[PDB]
RNA sequence: GUUAAGCGACUAAGCGUACACGGUGGAUGCCCUGGCAGUCAGAGGCGAUGAAGGACGUGCUAAUCUGCGAUAAGCGUCGG
RNA sequence: CCCGGCGAGGGGAGUGAAAAAGAACCUGAAACCGUGUACGUACAAGCAGUGGGAGCACGCUUAGGCGUGUGACUGCGUACC
RNA sequence: GUAACGGGGCUAAACCAUGCACCGAAGCUGCGGCAGCGACGCUUAUGCGUUGUUGGGUAGGGGAGCGUUCUGUAAGCCUGCGAAGGUGUGCUGUGAGGCAUGCUGGAGGUAUCAGAAGUGCGAAUGCUGACAUAAGUAACGAUAAAGCGGGUGAAAAGCCCGCUCGCCGGAAGACCAAGGGUUCCUGUCCAACGUUAAUCGGGGCAGGGUGAGUCGACCCCUAAGGCGAGGCCGAAAGGCGU
């Protein structure tokens, strides 16, 4: 019978932005 | 939102004083075939209150 | 050459987490709470050996005192009656003779009163 | 150290702590600070002394 | 006399399992038995196969008569972890462990 | 014996500290046919008589390594 | 040989100097999670310790008294870099 | 929220003047111990006495030490009557530390005096592995929908038969191309996979299965475009072209 293997992955850091107003704009 | 702080095993095994769970405290013997069941519920074998139930 | 720090590391650690046995929560099993628990007690003792002989001396004076009033004479007049008579037993053994004995402590109430007189 | 040159992440933007090679001597499997070279340890004394 | 019987590497998270074992701990195995048939839960059905296995065992390999047999000792461990990947949204990945445990039954005639 | 007034051990749903016995996990110690830096010697090239490197095959054999090439884990001759 | 689904897992028997060397196999620490015993805890307010301190349990001891564990009540006291 | 004595409370426990007591600090004194710097003696050299005095401390300067791994002393010494390592206990030094011994372990370790350093970790949103918390909480992926009888099985809401109910029907039906590469069929199994159970499976294992003069590639002919003998250009590599 098959023993058990593990694996993994990472993601690409996506850019996200903070799309609402700036917290103490100009 | 988020704890600040990570509480403790106290106050976890506190948490849990309520979660423990009850026996059914009796069984009943059925008058002819003489087996245990649950209150209101037919045997085995169908048994209830003496009479022979289906039994299937 | 190489040098490796398995044992010695856990020495030092061993050492520090057995003198912190009884407190409270992580500051028993767990290294870096239980460093800054042993130095802050270790403070602690050495500002208590201080306070130790303050806590007693009051302890003894305010025991003194009741025992004069009950013959009949505040704490303050007391001592400077026996200063007054040149009699030079401290507070300590005084306030011991006040409680397991009542009759030399009159005796030393009268004599304080007489020479105070 | 075998490898390459790339950065592992950008510098802003992710929260982690800055990084800026995969050989970097406190890494693991990174290279040795203070690395040695062969050497040569003999010394001089002079004939009078010896 | 005491009697072991052991069940290793069970599929069942161990503070689950563990709500089951105290409500047999001390008492007698014929009401256990019976305790144990009409809760309605996952592992009692493995407690109560460890119970009988152990019941075998102490009539077996040592003496007989279990008519007067208690349950002295049951606790239940931590084994192993089985781990694995569940996805997330916005193509984010987390991670699944399967717990597993050990169940221990100790009966005695004293 | 009955009334008053005063004082008051025994509880643990759970939790803490200490000790005893376990589980998980894989540090430390002890190993090594694996690497690193050199000294003294050798050789400094292979290829249209088809190279370096590969594909596919080849066994009593499903596969994968190591050899070998339809004469295919091997064929002839001279020596040990 | 026995329980179990002609399971997984165990309990005996046997090999071995050793099976708490049983193949998830030399030794096997820490975080983390349990079972058992002793003491404390349901009218009490804060960096959780430190100084004083009854009571209880266990051991020794020829009383005397010590040793270990816990710790009611009380003075002082706002982590580290 | 009393909120402009720290409170309780105060007609003196308020204010002015005089006086005598007492409390009160790590200050001073008493007792025991350690170290630094002078002066004076003895050794007339290390050293040993008599005294006087000093000992809060960041940046920073100066002086003494402990422990770790390797080399010599080492064909020496310790050790299967039990080494290194792990885990308790008891002594001891001003400190980093040292010594002895109970349990586990099952084969290596090193006095003393010198030599050389990959020589000591709590922090760097440090690097790698393991394990907690939130919490047995949120979720289980289209609101097209299920009910009952029989079978098999250790066990059936989900598997197989049967009767009803519902949904799509210019698709949620039937063929292909591109792409994939055994997922196709049969018998066996339920550890892992299937967001639950599973006797089921596009899961594990073992067998079987694709037949062409006319279907399609290959083949004949060329488009856009590519390569291009000679050739014309260009430090080299190369560029453009019959
Ligand atoms: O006005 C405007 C900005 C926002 C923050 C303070 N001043």
């Amino acid at each position: 019978v098959a023993v058990t293997v593990y694996e993994a992955w990472r993601q690409l850091g996506y850019k996200g932005s903070w799309w609402w107003p700036r917290i103490r704009g100009p | 939102a988020v704890q600040q702080n990570k509480p403790t095993r106290s106050k976890r095994g506190m948490r849990r004083s309520h979660d423990a769970l009850t026996a059914v405290t009796s069984l009943s013997v059925d008058k002819t075939s003489g087996e245990k069941h649950l209150r209101h519920h037919i045997t085995a074998d169908g048994y209830y209150r003496g009479r022979k139930v289906i039994a299937k | 050459a190489r040098v490796k720090r398995g044992v010695i590391a856990r020495a030092r650690h061993k050492k520090i987490l057995k003198q912190a046995k009884g407190y409270y929560g992580a500051r028993s099993r767990v290294y870096r709470v239980a460093f800054q628990a042993v130095i802050k007690a270790g403070q602690y003792a050495y500002r208590d050996r201080r306070q130790r002989k303050r806590q007693f001396r009051q302890l003894w004076i305010a025991r003194i005192n009741a025992a004069a009033r009950q013959n009949g004479i505040s704490y303050s007049k007391f001592i400077n009656g026996l200063k007054k008579a040149s009699v030079e037993i401290d507070r300590k053994i005084l306030a011991d003779i006040a409680v397991f004995d009542k009759v030399a402590f009159t005796a030393l109430v009268e004599k304080a009163k007489a020479a105070l007189a | 150290v075998t490898g390459s040159g790339k950065k592992p992440w950008r510098q802003k933007g992710t929260g982690r702590a800055r990084s800026g090679s995969i050989k970097s001597p406190i890494w693991r499997s990174g290279g040795v600070t203070f690395a040695a070279r062969p050497q040569d340890h003999s010394q001089k004394v002079n004939k009078k002394m010896y | 006399m005491e009697t072991i019987a052991k069940h290793r590497h069970a599929r069942s998270s161990a503070q689950k399992v563990r709500l089951v074992a105290d409500l047999i701990r001390g008492k007698k195995v014929s009401q256990a038995l019976d305790i144990l048939t009409y809760t309605n839960k996952k592992a009692a059905v493995l407690v109560k196969k460890v119970l009988e296995s152990a019941i075998a065992n102490a009539e077996h390999n040592d003496g007989a008569d279990i008519d007067d047999l208690k349950v002295t000792k049951i606790f239940v461990d931590e084994g192993p972890s089985m781990k694995r990947i569940m996805p997330r949204a916005k193509g984010r990945a987390d991670r699944i462990l399967k717990r597993t445990s050990h169940i221990t039954v100790v009966v005695s005639d004293r």
